[PDB]
Protein backbone atom coordinates (compact mmCIF):
# COMPACT_ATOMS: atom_id res chain seq x y z
CA UNK A 1 0.00 0.00 0.00
CA UNK A 2 0.82 3.63 -0.10
CA UNK A 3 3.03 5.42 2.34
CA UNK A 4 0.10 8.04 2.92
CA UNK A 5 -1.59 5.58 3.60
CA UNK A 6 0.07 3.91 5.89
CA UNK A 7 1.49 6.59 8.01
CA UNK A 8 -2.19 8.19 8.39
CA UNK A 9 -2.97 4.66 10.24
CA UNK A 10 -0.42 5.84 12.64
CA UNK A 11 -1.93 7.59 16.20
CA UNK A 12 -1.56 10.94 17.16
CA UNK B 1 -20.02 14.37 15.05
CA UNK B 2 -18.56 16.03 17.90
CA UNK B 3 -16.36 18.06 15.46
CA UNK B 4 -19.22 19.33 13.90
CA UNK B 5 -20.51 21.06 17.58
CA UNK B 6 -17.14 22.81 18.12
CA UNK B 7 -17.63 26.42 18.44
CA UNK B 8 -15.72 29.15 16.69
CA UNK B 9 -13.97 29.81 19.87
CA UNK B 10 -13.32 25.93 20.15
CA UNK B 11 -12.16 25.13 16.42
CA UNK B 12 -9.67 28.18 16.35
CA UNK B 13 -8.01 27.11 19.54
CA UNK B 14 -7.75 23.39 17.84
CA UNK B 15 -5.92 24.71 14.99
CA UNK B 16 -3.95 26.82 17.31
CA UNK B 17 -3.12 23.69 19.21
CA UNK B 18 -2.03 21.53 16.11
CA UNK B 19 0.18 23.87 14.43
CA UNK B 20 3.35 21.63 13.30
CA UNK B 21 7.16 22.92 14.27
CA UNK B 22 9.31 24.74 12.12
CA UNK B 23 12.06 22.57 10.80
CA UNK B 24 15.72 22.93 10.49
CA UNK B 25 17.27 22.47 6.52
CA UNK B 26 20.19 20.17 6.43
CA UNK B 27 22.08 23.13 5.13
CA UNK B 28 26.14 22.47 5.45
CA UNK B 29 27.31 25.84 4.48
CA UNK B 30 30.59 24.40 3.83
CA UNK B 31 29.29 23.85 0.66
CA UNK B 32 28.29 25.95 -1.98
CA UNK B 33 24.43 26.10 -3.68
CA UNK B 34 24.20 24.11 -6.50
CA UNK B 35 21.07 23.04 -8.34
CA UNK B 36 21.38 19.76 -7.13
CA UNK B 37 22.13 20.71 -3.42
CA UNK B 38 19.78 23.30 -3.29
CA UNK B 39 17.06 20.49 -4.86
CA UNK B 40 18.56 18.15 -2.17
CA UNK B 41 17.59 20.74 0.35
CA UNK B 42 14.26 21.98 -0.02
CA UNK B 43 13.06 18.16 -0.82
CA UNK B 44 14.57 16.60 2.00
CA UNK B 45 13.03 19.76 4.24
CA UNK B 46 9.62 18.90 2.76
CA UNK B 47 10.21 15.55 3.41
CA UNK B 48 10.36 16.09 7.01
CA UNK B 49 7.47 18.37 6.90
CA UNK B 50 5.44 15.85 5.20
CA UNK B 51 5.69 13.69 8.10
CA UNK B 52 4.39 16.82 10.47
CA UNK B 53 1.70 17.70 8.11
CA UNK B 54 -0.07 14.45 8.44
CA UNK B 55 0.30 14.52 12.37
CA UNK B 56 -1.45 17.91 11.53
CA UNK B 57 -3.68 16.71 9.47
CA UNK B 58 -5.11 14.49 12.35
CA UNK B 59 -5.75 17.36 14.30
CA UNK B 60 -7.63 19.29 11.86
CA UNK B 61 -11.50 18.85 13.22
CA UNK B 62 -13.50 15.60 11.93
CA UNK B 63 -10.50 14.80 9.39
CA UNK B 64 -9.93 11.59 10.90
CA UNK B 65 -13.61 10.85 10.72
CA UNK B 66 -13.45 10.47 6.85
CA UNK B 67 -12.65 7.24 5.24
CA UNK B 68 -8.78 6.34 4.96
CA UNK B 69 -9.23 6.81 1.25
CA UNK B 70 -10.68 10.48 1.45
CA UNK B 71 -7.63 11.68 3.81
CA UNK B 72 -5.24 10.06 1.71
CA UNK B 73 -6.75 11.81 -1.39
CA UNK B 74 -6.71 15.18 0.17
CA UNK B 75 -3.41 15.59 1.21
CA UNK B 76 -2.35 14.33 -1.92
CA UNK B 77 -4.32 17.19 -3.50
CA UNK B 78 -3.27 19.91 -0.95
CA UNK B 79 -0.08 19.04 0.61
CA UNK B 80 2.36 21.50 -1.93
CA UNK B 81 -0.39 23.94 -0.90
CA UNK B 82 -0.03 23.90 2.63
CA UNK B 83 3.77 24.08 2.59
CA UNK B 84 3.91 26.49 0.18
CA UNK B 85 1.33 28.57 2.26
CA UNK B 86 3.50 27.91 5.69
CA UNK B 87 6.52 28.99 4.18
CA UNK B 88 5.02 31.91 2.90
CA UNK B 89 3.71 32.82 6.79
CA UNK B 90 7.14 31.77 8.18
CA UNK B 91 8.51 34.62 5.83
CA UNK B 92 6.28 37.81 6.28
CA UNK B 93 8.66 39.05 8.99
CA UNK B 94 11.66 38.59 6.08
CA UNK B 95 10.91 41.25 3.41
CA UNK B 96 12.46 40.27 -0.33
CA UNK B 97 13.55 36.81 1.65
CA UNK B 98 11.79 32.87 1.58
CA UNK B 99 12.49 31.31 5.42
CA UNK B 100 12.24 27.65 4.24
CA UNK B 101 13.71 27.10 7.82
CA UNK B 102 15.55 29.37 10.13
CA UNK B 103 18.72 27.83 9.15
CA UNK B 104 17.69 28.67 5.29
CA UNK B 105 16.67 32.05 4.46
CA UNK B 106 16.79 32.44 1.03
CA UNK B 107 16.62 35.64 -1.21
CA UNK B 108 15.70 35.94 -5.52
CA UNK B 109 19.54 35.27 -6.76
CA UNK B 110 19.61 32.35 -4.61
CA UNK B 111 16.78 30.71 -6.11
CA UNK B 112 18.36 31.03 -9.57
CA UNK B 113 20.85 28.32 -8.39
CA UNK B 114 17.92 26.20 -9.78
CA UNK B 115 16.30 26.30 -13.39
CA UNK B 116 13.04 27.88 -13.55
CA UNK B 117 12.77 28.40 -9.79
CA UNK B 118 13.44 32.09 -9.50
CA UNK B 119 9.53 32.17 -11.05
CA UNK B 120 8.48 30.08 -8.49
CA UNK B 121 10.05 32.22 -5.71
CA UNK B 122 9.08 35.03 -7.37
CA UNK B 123 5.23 34.27 -6.85
CA UNK B 124 5.85 33.13 -3.12
CA UNK B 125 7.34 36.23 -2.19
CA UNK B 126 4.78 38.26 -3.79
CA UNK B 127 2.42 36.13 -1.90
CA UNK B 128 4.60 37.50 1.40
CA UNK B 129 3.77 40.88 0.54
CA UNK B 130 0.31 40.65 0.02
CA UNK B 131 0.28 38.72 3.16
CA UNK B 132 1.91 41.64 5.01
CA UNK B 133 -0.49 44.30 2.93
CA UNK B 134 -3.44 42.45 4.90
CA UNK B 135 -1.78 42.28 8.22
CA UNK B 136 -2.29 38.49 8.42
CA UNK B 137 -3.09 36.67 11.88
CA UNK B 138 -2.35 33.93 12.54
CA UNK B 139 -5.85 33.07 13.45
CA UNK B 140 -6.72 33.59 10.09
CA UNK B 141 -3.48 31.64 8.74
CA UNK B 142 -4.39 28.14 10.41
CA UNK B 143 -8.20 28.77 9.08
CA UNK B 144 -6.65 29.12 5.58
CA UNK B 145 -4.54 26.08 5.98
CA UNK B 146 -7.26 24.13 6.82
CA UNK B 147 -9.65 25.05 4.34
CA UNK B 148 -7.09 24.07 2.31
CA UNK B 149 -6.50 20.71 2.96
CA UNK B 150 -10.38 20.23 3.07
CA UNK B 151 -10.64 22.22 -0.01
CA UNK B 152 -8.54 21.41 -2.90
CA UNK B 153 -9.25 17.64 -3.35
CA UNK B 154 -13.05 17.97 -3.20
CA UNK B 155 -14.04 18.26 -6.59
CA UNK B 156 -11.64 15.95 -8.43
CA UNK B 157 -14.38 14.28 -10.16
CA UNK B 158 -21.46 8.28 -7.39
CA UNK B 159 -21.19 6.19 -4.53
CA UNK B 160 -23.12 6.62 -1.45
CA UNK B 161 -20.12 6.74 0.72
CA UNK B 162 -18.44 9.49 -1.98
CA UNK B 163 -21.75 11.64 -0.94
CA UNK B 164 -21.73 10.93 2.62
CA UNK B 165 -18.23 12.03 3.67
CA UNK B 166 -18.52 14.69 1.24
CA UNK B 167 -21.09 15.99 2.79
CA UNK B 168 -19.24 16.03 6.43
CA UNK B 169 -16.25 17.84 4.53
CA UNK B 170 -18.68 20.65 3.46
CA UNK B 171 -20.07 20.92 6.84
CA UNK B 172 -16.78 21.77 8.29
CA UNK B 173 -15.81 24.08 5.99
CA UNK B 174 -18.90 26.39 6.96
CA UNK B 175 -17.52 26.16 10.51
CA UNK B 176 -14.22 27.08 9.44
CA UNK B 177 -15.89 30.42 7.52
CA UNK B 178 -17.59 30.72 10.95
CA UNK B 179 -14.45 30.91 12.96
CA UNK B 180 -12.73 33.42 10.02
CA UNK B 181 -15.95 35.33 10.51
CA UNK B 182 -16.06 35.12 14.40
CA UNK B 183 -12.65 35.97 14.91
CA UNK B 184 -12.58 38.99 12.97
CA UNK B 185 -16.16 40.33 14.52
CA UNK B 186 -14.08 39.61 17.99
CA UNK B 187 -11.14 42.05 16.77
CA UNK B 188 -13.11 44.80 15.43
CA UNK B 189 -14.04 44.72 12.06
CA UNK B 190 -17.02 46.10 10.64
CA UNK B 191 -19.50 43.97 9.22
CA UNK B 192 -18.73 45.04 5.57
CA UNK B 193 -15.31 44.97 6.87
CA UNK B 194 -15.62 41.13 7.47
CA UNK B 195 -17.48 39.97 4.29
CA UNK B 196 -14.82 41.89 2.68
CA UNK B 197 -11.33 40.63 4.52
CA UNK B 198 -12.91 37.12 3.79
CA UNK B 199 -13.10 37.25 0.36
CA UNK B 200 -9.25 38.79 -0.14
CA UNK B 201 -8.41 35.88 2.25
CA UNK B 202 -10.00 33.30 0.17
CA UNK B 203 -8.74 34.59 -3.30
CA UNK B 204 -5.35 34.00 -1.66
CA UNK B 205 -6.03 30.43 -2.00
CA UNK B 206 -6.35 31.15 -5.76
CA UNK B 207 -2.81 32.04 -6.44
CA UNK B 208 -1.58 29.78 -4.12
CA UNK B 209 -3.25 26.75 -5.96
CA UNK B 210 -1.37 28.61 -8.86
CA UNK B 211 1.56 28.39 -6.99
CA UNK B 212 1.22 24.84 -6.14
CA UNK B 213 0.90 23.62 -10.03
CA UNK B 214 3.26 25.09 -10.77
CA UNK B 215 5.54 24.13 -8.31
CA UNK B 216 4.40 20.51 -8.88
CA UNK B 217 5.31 20.93 -13.02
CA UNK B 218 8.83 22.08 -11.57
CA UNK B 219 9.60 19.44 -9.60
CA UNK B 220 8.90 16.58 -12.13
CA UNK B 221 10.89 18.41 -14.55
CA UNK B 222 13.66 17.90 -11.85
CA UNK B 223 13.01 14.57 -11.17
CA UNK B 224 12.53 13.67 -15.18
CA UNK B 225 16.22 14.90 -15.21
CA UNK B 226 17.44 12.90 -12.20
CA UNK B 227 18.65 16.16 -10.88
CA UNK B 228 17.32 14.89 -7.18
CA UNK B 229 16.34 11.76 -5.71
CA UNK B 230 12.87 12.01 -4.14
CA UNK B 231 11.94 9.79 -1.08
CA UNK B 232 9.56 7.06 -1.94
CA UNK B 233 6.42 9.74 0.01
CA UNK B 234 7.64 12.49 -2.33
CA UNK B 235 7.28 10.17 -5.03
CA UNK B 236 3.89 8.97 -4.34
CA UNK B 237 2.73 12.42 -3.48
CA UNK B 238 3.95 13.83 -6.86
CA UNK B 239 2.94 10.93 -8.85
CA UNK B 240 -0.90 11.55 -6.96
CA UNK B 241 -0.62 14.94 -9.50
CA UNK B 242 0.44 12.79 -12.55
CA UNK C 1 -12.83 57.99 -6.86
CA UNK C 2 -14.50 57.50 -10.49
CA UNK C 3 -18.05 56.83 -11.62
CA UNK C 4 -17.17 52.67 -11.80
CA UNK C 5 -15.94 52.63 -8.05
CA UNK C 6 -18.72 54.69 -7.19
CA UNK C 7 -21.27 52.34 -8.73
CA UNK C 8 -24.30 50.42 -6.04
CA UNK C 9 -24.34 47.00 -5.86
CA UNK C 10 -27.80 46.53 -7.67
CA UNK C 11 -26.18 49.01 -10.30
CA UNK C 12 -22.78 46.37 -10.88
CA UNK C 13 -25.18 43.56 -11.13
CA UNK C 14 -27.07 44.97 -13.79
CA UNK C 15 -24.40 45.71 -15.79
CA UNK C 16 -23.04 42.73 -15.30
CA UNK C 17 -25.67 40.80 -16.48
CA UNK C 18 -26.45 43.12 -19.82
CA UNK C 19 -22.63 42.43 -20.57
CA UNK C 20 -23.18 38.75 -20.79
CA UNK C 21 -21.99 37.42 -23.88
CA UNK C 22 -23.48 35.68 -26.58
CA UNK C 23 -23.38 31.61 -26.53
CA UNK C 24 -21.78 30.22 -30.11
CA UNK C 25 -22.29 26.78 -31.86
CA UNK C 26 -19.66 24.55 -32.99
CA UNK C 27 -18.96 22.88 -36.36
CA UNK C 28 -20.12 19.18 -34.50
CA UNK C 29 -21.70 16.94 -37.30
CA UNK C 30 -21.95 13.46 -36.44
CA UNK C 31 -20.99 11.99 -39.64
CA UNK C 32 -17.23 13.02 -38.94
CA UNK C 33 -15.43 10.34 -37.37
CA UNK C 34 -15.23 11.81 -33.61
CA UNK C 35 -11.05 11.62 -33.26
CA UNK C 36 -8.94 13.08 -31.47
CA UNK C 37 -7.67 15.36 -33.78
CA UNK C 38 -11.24 16.09 -34.98
CA UNK C 39 -12.53 16.97 -31.37
CA UNK C 40 -9.89 19.26 -30.27
CA UNK C 41 -10.80 20.89 -33.55
CA UNK C 42 -14.03 21.78 -32.59
CA UNK C 43 -13.22 22.89 -29.29
CA UNK C 44 -10.28 25.22 -30.23
CA UNK C 45 -12.14 26.55 -32.99
CA UNK C 46 -15.15 27.27 -30.67
CA UNK C 47 -12.20 28.53 -27.61
CA UNK C 48 -11.00 31.09 -30.45
CA UNK C 49 -14.40 32.96 -31.36
CA UNK C 50 -15.38 32.82 -28.23
CA UNK C 51 -12.24 34.95 -27.30
CA UNK C 52 -13.27 38.17 -29.08
CA UNK C 53 -16.70 38.07 -27.44
CA UNK C 54 -14.84 38.09 -24.24
CA UNK C 55 -12.90 40.90 -25.01
CA UNK C 56 -15.93 43.05 -25.58
CA UNK C 57 -17.59 41.21 -22.37
CA UNK C 58 -14.19 42.26 -20.31
CA UNK C 59 -14.80 46.00 -21.68
CA UNK C 60 -18.29 46.22 -19.89
CA UNK C 61 -16.83 45.30 -16.66
CA UNK C 62 -17.05 48.38 -14.33
CA UNK C 63 -13.66 50.04 -14.25
CA UNK C 64 -11.98 47.44 -16.65
CA UNK C 65 -11.21 50.17 -19.38
CA UNK C 66 -9.90 52.89 -16.27
CA UNK C 67 -7.17 50.50 -16.35
CA UNK C 68 -4.23 50.49 -18.99
CA UNK C 69 -4.20 48.85 -21.75
CA UNK C 70 -0.80 46.87 -21.22
CA UNK C 71 -2.80 46.20 -17.72
CA UNK C 72 -6.18 44.69 -19.26
CA UNK C 73 -3.79 42.66 -21.49
CA UNK C 74 -2.29 41.50 -18.50
CA UNK C 75 -5.36 40.23 -16.63
CA UNK C 76 -6.82 38.44 -20.14
CA UNK C 77 -3.85 36.84 -20.61
CA UNK C 78 -3.81 35.46 -17.24
CA UNK C 79 -7.79 34.68 -17.09
CA UNK C 80 -9.11 33.67 -20.28
CA UNK C 81 -8.88 29.79 -19.78
CA UNK C 82 -10.40 30.60 -16.28
CA UNK C 83 -13.22 32.32 -17.86
CA UNK C 84 -13.83 30.17 -21.07
CA UNK C 85 -14.15 27.18 -17.97
CA UNK C 86 -16.19 28.68 -15.43
CA UNK C 87 -18.70 29.44 -18.56
CA UNK C 88 -18.75 26.23 -19.52
CA UNK C 89 -19.73 24.72 -15.95
CA UNK C 90 -22.77 27.67 -16.05
CA UNK C 91 -24.09 26.37 -19.41
CA UNK C 92 -23.43 22.70 -18.62
CA UNK C 93 -25.43 22.75 -14.69
CA UNK C 94 -28.75 22.12 -16.24
CA UNK C 95 -27.16 18.72 -18.28
CA UNK C 96 -26.18 16.37 -15.15
CA UNK C 97 -23.33 14.52 -16.57
CA UNK C 98 -22.57 16.51 -19.77
CA UNK C 99 -20.31 19.49 -20.45
CA UNK C 100 -22.71 21.63 -22.85
CA UNK C 101 -19.77 23.16 -24.94
CA UNK C 102 -22.24 24.71 -27.02
CA UNK C 103 -25.75 24.33 -27.83
CA UNK C 104 -24.87 21.55 -30.48
CA UNK C 105 -21.92 19.94 -28.64
CA UNK C 106 -22.95 18.56 -25.87
CA UNK C 107 -20.52 15.65 -24.39
CA UNK C 108 -20.50 13.32 -22.08
CA UNK C 109 -17.06 11.81 -20.03
CA UNK C 110 -16.49 8.79 -22.17
CA UNK C 111 -16.86 11.51 -25.55
CA UNK C 112 -14.19 13.42 -23.57
CA UNK C 113 -11.74 9.77 -23.68
CA UNK C 114 -11.92 10.48 -27.12
CA UNK C 115 -8.71 12.65 -26.48
CA UNK C 116 -5.85 11.79 -24.98
CA UNK C 117 -5.98 13.51 -21.47
CA UNK C 118 -9.11 14.95 -21.98
CA UNK C 119 -11.34 12.87 -19.60
CA UNK C 120 -9.30 13.79 -16.34
CA UNK C 121 -9.80 17.36 -17.01
CA UNK C 122 -14.18 16.68 -18.29
CA UNK C 123 -14.23 14.95 -14.69
CA UNK C 124 -12.96 18.10 -12.99
CA UNK C 125 -15.46 20.24 -14.99
CA UNK C 126 -18.22 18.17 -14.27
CA UNK C 127 -17.66 18.25 -10.48
CA UNK C 128 -17.86 21.64 -10.58
CA UNK C 129 -20.81 21.58 -12.11
CA UNK C 130 -22.45 19.34 -9.85
CA UNK C 131 -21.27 21.81 -7.56
CA UNK C 132 -22.95 24.70 -8.70
CA UNK C 133 -26.22 22.53 -9.10
CA UNK C 134 -25.58 21.70 -5.52
CA UNK C 135 -26.03 25.01 -4.44
CA UNK C 136 -28.24 26.46 -6.94
CA UNK C 137 -26.14 29.31 -8.14
CA UNK C 138 -27.52 31.80 -9.97
CA UNK C 139 -26.71 33.79 -13.27
CA UNK C 140 -26.32 37.01 -10.50
CA UNK C 141 -23.42 34.86 -8.59
CA UNK C 142 -22.21 33.78 -11.77
CA UNK C 143 -21.55 36.75 -13.30
CA UNK C 144 -19.81 38.23 -10.08
CA UNK C 145 -17.69 34.70 -10.16
CA UNK C 146 -16.23 35.98 -13.21
CA UNK C 147 -15.73 39.43 -12.76
CA UNK C 148 -13.81 38.77 -9.37
CA UNK C 149 -11.28 35.78 -12.03
CA UNK C 150 -10.90 38.83 -14.34
CA UNK C 151 -9.61 41.01 -11.76
CA UNK C 152 -8.02 38.98 -9.29
CA UNK C 153 -5.92 36.11 -11.56
CA UNK C 154 -3.03 38.44 -12.61
CA UNK C 155 -3.51 40.71 -9.72
CA UNK C 156 -0.50 39.44 -7.59
CA UNK C 157 1.69 39.78 -10.84
CA UNK C 158 1.07 43.65 -11.13
CA UNK C 159 3.99 45.60 -10.92
CA UNK C 160 3.80 49.08 -8.55
CA UNK C 161 6.88 50.32 -8.88
CA UNK C 162 5.19 53.79 -10.10
CA UNK C 163 2.91 56.07 -7.92
CA UNK C 164 0.69 55.21 -11.08
CA UNK C 165 0.81 51.91 -11.67
CA UNK C 166 0.07 51.47 -7.48
CA UNK C 167 -2.63 53.62 -8.17
CA UNK C 168 -3.94 51.12 -10.38
CA UNK C 169 -3.27 48.35 -8.19
CA UNK C 170 -5.21 50.00 -5.59
CA UNK C 171 -8.04 50.21 -8.04
CA UNK C 172 -8.33 46.58 -9.00
CA UNK C 173 -8.67 45.93 -5.42
CA UNK C 174 -11.22 48.41 -4.39
CA UNK C 175 -13.10 46.77 -7.32
CA UNK C 176 -12.91 43.16 -5.79
CA UNK C 177 -14.33 44.57 -2.88
CA UNK C 178 -17.04 46.28 -4.40
CA UNK C 179 -17.96 42.89 -6.26
CA UNK C 180 -18.13 40.98 -2.68
CA UNK C 181 -20.29 43.92 -1.93
CA UNK C 182 -22.33 43.00 -4.57
CA UNK C 183 -22.49 39.34 -4.32
CA UNK C 184 -23.26 40.11 -0.43
CA UNK C 185 -26.14 42.44 -1.69
CA UNK C 186 -27.76 39.90 -3.63
CA UNK C 187 -27.56 37.40 -1.25
CA UNK C 188 -28.93 39.24 1.31
CA UNK C 189 -31.41 40.56 -1.15
CA UNK C 190 -32.37 36.47 -1.77
CA UNK C 191 -33.46 36.26 2.52
CA UNK C 192 -29.86 34.53 3.67
CA UNK C 193 -28.94 35.24 7.20
CA UNK C 194 -26.06 36.69 7.77
CA UNK C 195 -24.42 33.33 8.82
CA UNK C 196 -25.79 31.67 5.20
CA UNK C 197 -24.50 34.85 3.64
CA UNK C 198 -20.95 34.52 4.67
CA UNK C 199 -20.55 30.55 4.11
CA UNK C 200 -22.25 31.15 0.60
CA UNK C 201 -19.40 33.74 -0.23
CA UNK C 202 -16.91 31.18 1.30
CA UNK C 203 -18.22 28.45 -0.78
CA UNK C 204 -18.16 30.20 -4.54
CA UNK C 205 -14.81 31.82 -3.72
CA UNK C 206 -13.57 28.80 -2.82
CA UNK C 207 -14.52 26.57 -6.36
CA UNK C 208 -12.09 30.01 -7.90
CA UNK C 209 -9.83 27.69 -6.35
CA UNK C 210 -10.61 24.88 -8.57
CA UNK C 211 -11.22 27.40 -11.77
CA UNK C 212 -7.70 28.13 -11.20
CA UNK C 213 -6.78 24.64 -10.90
CA UNK C 214 -8.74 23.48 -13.73
CA UNK C 215 -7.36 25.89 -16.23
CA UNK C 216 -3.39 25.12 -14.89
CA UNK C 217 -4.17 21.65 -16.15
CA UNK C 218 -6.21 22.88 -19.65
CA UNK C 219 -3.19 25.12 -20.77
CA UNK C 220 -0.60 22.27 -19.78
CA UNK C 221 -3.02 19.96 -22.46
CA UNK C 222 -3.40 22.91 -25.13
CA UNK C 223 0.33 22.76 -24.95
CA UNK C 224 0.59 19.06 -25.44
CA UNK C 225 -1.60 19.17 -28.23
CA UNK C 226 0.07 22.38 -29.39
CA UNK C 227 3.51 20.57 -29.53
CA UNK C 228 2.65 16.78 -31.16
CA UNK C 229 0.94 19.23 -33.68
CA UNK C 230 -2.80 17.13 -33.35
CA UNK C 231 -4.63 20.26 -34.18
CA UNK C 232 -3.68 23.62 -35.94
CA UNK C 233 -4.55 26.75 -33.73
CA UNK C 234 -5.06 29.97 -34.01
CA UNK C 235 -2.57 33.58 -34.00
CA UNK C 236 -4.64 34.93 -31.00
CA UNK C 237 -5.16 31.30 -29.26
CA UNK C 238 -1.15 30.76 -29.67
CA UNK C 239 -0.55 34.01 -28.03
CA UNK C 240 -2.80 33.44 -25.26
CA UNK C 241 -0.90 30.26 -24.79
CA UNK C 242 2.34 32.01 -25.12
CA UNK C 243 1.60 33.91 -22.28
CA UNK C 244 1.45 31.21 -19.65
CA UNK C 245 5.29 30.22 -21.67
CA UNK D 1 1.89 47.01 -28.51
CA UNK D 2 2.21 44.62 -31.70
CA UNK D 3 0.29 41.88 -29.56
CA UNK D 4 -3.11 40.55 -31.30
CA UNK D 5 -4.89 41.08 -27.97
CA UNK D 6 -3.17 44.77 -27.63
CA UNK D 7 -4.50 45.21 -30.96
CA UNK D 8 -8.50 43.62 -29.96
CA UNK D 9 -8.61 45.79 -26.76
CA UNK D 10 -8.34 49.35 -29.19
CA UNK D 11 -11.47 48.49 -30.94
C1 LIG E 1 8.56 21.72 -5.03
C2 LIG E 1 9.83 22.55 -4.90
C3 LIG E 1 10.74 21.88 -3.90
C4 LIG E 1 10.18 22.02 -2.44
C5 LIG E 1 9.89 23.49 -2.05
C6 LIG E 1 9.43 23.69 -0.60
C7 LIG E 1 10.03 22.95 0.44
C8 LIG E 1 9.64 23.11 1.78
C9 LIG E 1 8.66 24.03 2.07
O1 LIG E 1 8.28 24.21 3.39
C10 LIG E 1 8.06 24.79 1.06
C11 LIG E 1 8.45 24.61 -0.27
C12 LIG E 1 7.77 25.44 -1.32
C13 LIG E 1 8.55 25.48 -2.63
C14 LIG E 1 8.88 24.07 -3.06
C15 LIG E 1 9.57 24.01 -4.44
C16 LIG E 1 8.82 24.61 -5.66
C17 LIG E 1 9.48 23.91 -6.89
C18 LIG E 1 10.46 22.85 -6.31
O2 LIG E 1 10.50 21.72 -7.09
C1 LIG F 1 -8.04 24.07 -23.66
C2 LIG F 1 -8.87 22.86 -24.07
C3 LIG F 1 -9.54 23.14 -25.44
C4 LIG F 1 -10.67 24.22 -25.28
C5 LIG F 1 -11.69 23.84 -24.21
C6 LIG F 1 -12.85 24.84 -24.10
C7 LIG F 1 -13.41 25.37 -25.27
C8 LIG F 1 -14.48 26.27 -25.21
C9 LIG F 1 -14.98 26.61 -23.95
O1 LIG F 1 -16.03 27.49 -23.86
C10 LIG F 1 -14.44 26.08 -22.78
C11 LIG F 1 -13.38 25.19 -22.86
C12 LIG F 1 -12.81 24.63 -21.58
C13 LIG F 1 -12.02 23.36 -21.81
C14 LIG F 1 -10.97 23.65 -22.86
C15 LIG F 1 -9.96 22.49 -23.04
C16 LIG F 1 -9.15 22.00 -21.82
C17 LIG F 1 -7.90 21.33 -22.46
C18 LIG F 1 -8.00 21.55 -23.99
O2 LIG F 1 -6.77 21.73 -24.60
CL1 LIG G 1 -19.69 32.62 -34.17
NA1 LIG H 1 -18.50 35.46 -33.56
Amino acid sequence: HKILHRLLQDSS
Amino acid sequence: SLALSLTADQIISALLEAEPPILYSEYDPSRPFSEAYMMGLLTNLADRELVHMINWAKKVPGFVDLSLHDQVHLLESAWLEILMIGLVWRSMDHPGKLLFAPDLLLDREQGKSVEGMVEIFDMLLATSERFREMKLQREEFVCLKAIILLNSGVYTFSTLKSLENKEKIHRMLDKITDALIWYMAKSGLSLQQQHQRLAQLLLILSHIRHMSNKGMEHLYSMKSKNVVPLSDLLLEMLDAHR
